[PDB]
């Protein structure tokens, strides 16, 4: 990715805001309501049936967190997605089968839920500084498949 | 399919937003050109500053039809193919703009009716969405 | 949008696949399984091996199924209602793998049928087949 | 993109095999009539009203084998694809503002243009080399996008 330091600094200080506990379970659980195949891959979470299921189910809560801080790394690293990612990378297409296309509909997910908790605050500037963010991650967890 | 569930969830949320709509209209466009500069080569004749007037007015132009759409919910091949044919035909929009649209309105709601916003709204509003884009770019088949 | 010129180009060509179908259709699958290695997935339960007897099985029922589409092209939902329960209930299949079927059945096509894969037969397929996904992945919108 | 030798080899075989007079051509006409929004980059290039008009478009038909030496540039610098796209990447996203999901689509297109020249020779592990190769040049080609 290319990102100024205008960018970098923008969407270093709107990160450190953010509230983990509740942004990764509802960026998660988003992800398993919204593209409903995405349940495939957790059925091991349990009940995810309805919207208030997953919601409510802490293992999707919990691993949300995890999720994020995945997030937290290649923010500490922007100019070395690629290595940052590579075992996460190998875990999603060897041992997981996810399909890529999903890497770039949860970083999507994600840019939705920090609007909703960001408000104004989440402007279009900001937004397009994520969505170079989240590209980025996406095409680095998509490394081993090529 | 826009299950009778999903076409609540969509009254609702569009209600609520009512009279903003415009205003919203105008935020995802904005959102969109910076995000996606790519979608910018549409509107060559337009000043895409932030603010810019005719921004505001195409806006509530998009809207409008969307509220229009939501009105017609159960027969929007019909009430939109106008629209069809000028996205379609005319101007040859590449069909995944309408996604980076979609995905942009969706960001300007969550961000403006955060109480609304819930994962069923948010599912609901998504697959309006995505109905109304399959219609617009029906033409491609 | 399974258009009049689209049916014919579609029956037509399926036309020539005729007494082949069942074979082509395990190709296509074939061909998917080591080109988009993801899929394979979705089969824990087969020997998904060149020459593959359950793959060969399989591929018969695949061009089954898309027999019976064109011979319905004008009422695809009902007839393929259950495929789509199946496929998006109880199966799960990511709705991106329709693409990857669907861009490996062309492939399999072209390179048996030379002759008959012309570009305007080449267009028909695609949204013929774009439309069979879509009706497959009907439960998820 | 990770070629195995078996497949390396496989790759330059075929290619040796290819008429880069027609092939290119072909390519990029069935683009033209398969995905028809993406007439709109090339409006000015005469009649695209069918689908014999397009194929057989003088224009196209020159265009078509200029893409086609890109392709032959690539499959000769598998390991430096990024560099050896970079002007066109940003010819392709600065100056003529083409969404990067129609590289996808045009090396699909490729794909299937290759297995209706070589028929049976276009085996299912040749394609998905092929496969492979098409998908490198079609991110190379999207990294000035972000
Ligand atoms: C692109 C953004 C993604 C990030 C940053 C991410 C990150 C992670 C992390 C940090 C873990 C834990 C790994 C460990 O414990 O060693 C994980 C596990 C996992 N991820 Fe992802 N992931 C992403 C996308 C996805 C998507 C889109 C899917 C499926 C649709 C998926 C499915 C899973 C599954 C099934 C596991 C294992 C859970 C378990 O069985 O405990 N991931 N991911
Ligand atoms: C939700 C999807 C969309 C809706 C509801 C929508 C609605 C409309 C409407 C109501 C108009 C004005 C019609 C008229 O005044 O005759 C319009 C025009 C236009 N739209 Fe859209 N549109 C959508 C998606 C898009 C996308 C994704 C693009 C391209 C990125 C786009 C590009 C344009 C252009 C270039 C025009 C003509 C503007 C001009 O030259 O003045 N539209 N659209
Ligand atoms: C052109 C689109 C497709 C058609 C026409 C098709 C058709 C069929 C048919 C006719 C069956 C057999 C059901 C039965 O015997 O009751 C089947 C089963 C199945 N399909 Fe598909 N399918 C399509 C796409 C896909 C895709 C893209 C995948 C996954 C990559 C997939 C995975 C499966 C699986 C796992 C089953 C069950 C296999 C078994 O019996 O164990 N299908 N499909
Ligand atoms: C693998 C994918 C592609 C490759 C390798 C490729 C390669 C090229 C090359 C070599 C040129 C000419 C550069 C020069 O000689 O100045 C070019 C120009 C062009 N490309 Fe592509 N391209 C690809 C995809 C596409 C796509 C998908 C489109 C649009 C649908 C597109 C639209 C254009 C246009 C509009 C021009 C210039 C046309 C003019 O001469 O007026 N390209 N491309």
């Amino acid at each position: 990715v290319h990102l100024t330091p205008e960018e970098k600094s923008a969407v270093t200080a709107l990160w450190g805001k953010v509230n983990v506990d509740e942004v990764g379970g509802e960026a998660l659980g988003r992800l398993l309501v919204v593209y409903p195949w995405t349940q495939r891959f957790f059925e091991s979470f349990g009940d995810l049936s309805t919207p208030d299921a997953v919601m409510g189910n802490p293992k999707v809560k919990a691993h949300g967190k995890k999720v994020l801080g995945a997030f937290s790394d290649g923010l500490a690293h922007l100019d070395n997605l690629k290595g940052t990612f590579a075992t996460l990378s190998e875990l999603h297409c060897d041992k997981l089968h996810v399909d890529p296309e999903n890497f770039r509909l949860l970083g999507n997910v994600l840019v939705c839920v920090l609007a909703h908790h960001f408000g104004k605050e989440f402007t279009p500037p900001v937004q397009a500084a994520y969505q170079k963010v989240v590209a980025g991650v996406a095409n680095a967890l998509a490394h081993k498949y090529h | 399919v826009l299950s009778p569930a999903d076409k609540t969830n969509v009254k609702a949320a569009w209600g609520k937003v009512g009279a903003h709509a415009g205003e919203y209209g105008a935020e995802a466009l904005e959102r969109m050109f910076l995000s996606f500069p790519t979608t910018k080569t549409y509107f060559p004749h337009f000043d895409l500053s932030h603010g810019s007037a005719q921004v505001k007015g195409h806006g509530k132009k998009v809207a409008d039809a969307l509220t229009n759409a939501v009105a017609h919910v159960d027969d929007m091949p019909n009430a939109l193919s106008a629209l069809s044919d000028l996205h379609a035909h005319k101007l040859r929009v590449d069909p995944v703009n309408f996604k980076l649209l979609s995905h942009c309105l969706l960001v300007t709601l969550a961000a403006h009716l955060p109480a609304e916003f819930t994962p069923a709204v948010h599912a609901s509003l998504d697959k309006f969405l995505a109905s109304v884009s399959t219609v617009l770019t029906s033409k491609y088949r």
